C-alpha cells in the first residue's frame, strides 16, 4: 500500500516572492529643481510698503 | 499465480508531478515483470531439482 511517505519530494516549487518597499513620498511633498553647481542660490524678492 | 498491488490517489499526482512518472504503469510494470522472472525461476529450478 504505497502511501505519499515513500515517494520523497525534491525541490519545492517558488510561488512569489515579497520584497519590502515603503510608499516613498518625496516627488509630491517637496519642490525639486536640478542644480548645475555645488552651491544653490534662490532668490526672495519681497514687496515693501514705506514702514518695510 | 497472481500478485496484487495498492497505490493511494496522492501517490499518483505527487509521483506525476515532482518526478514525471506514472504511478500506476510501474506496478503494471513491476508486477507482470516480476511473475514472468518467478517463472523463469521455476522452470531453472524443476530442472535442478530432478537433475541426477
Amino acid at each position: 500500500s504505497t502511501t505519499t511517505n515513500s515517494n520523497s519530494i525534491g525541490r519545492p516549487n517558488l510561488v512569489a516572492l515579497t520584497r519590502a518597499t515603503t510608499k516613498l513620498i518625496y516627488s509630491d511633498i517637496v519642490a525639486t529643481q536640478r542644480t548645475n553647481q555645488p552651491v544653490a542660490a534662490f532668490y526672495g524678492i519681497k514687496y515693501l510698503n514705506p514702514d518695510n | 499465480r497472481q500478485l496484487k498491488a495498492a497505490y493511494s490517489i496522492e501517490l499518483a499526482q505527487d509521483l506525476r508531478a515532482v518526478h514525471g512518472m506514472d504511478a500506476d504503469a510501474e506496478l503494471s510494470g513491476i508486477l507482470a515483470t516480476e511473475i514472468m522472472l518467478e517463472i523463469n525461476r521455476e522452470v531453472v529450478d524443476w530442472i535442478n531439482y530432478s537433475a541426477q
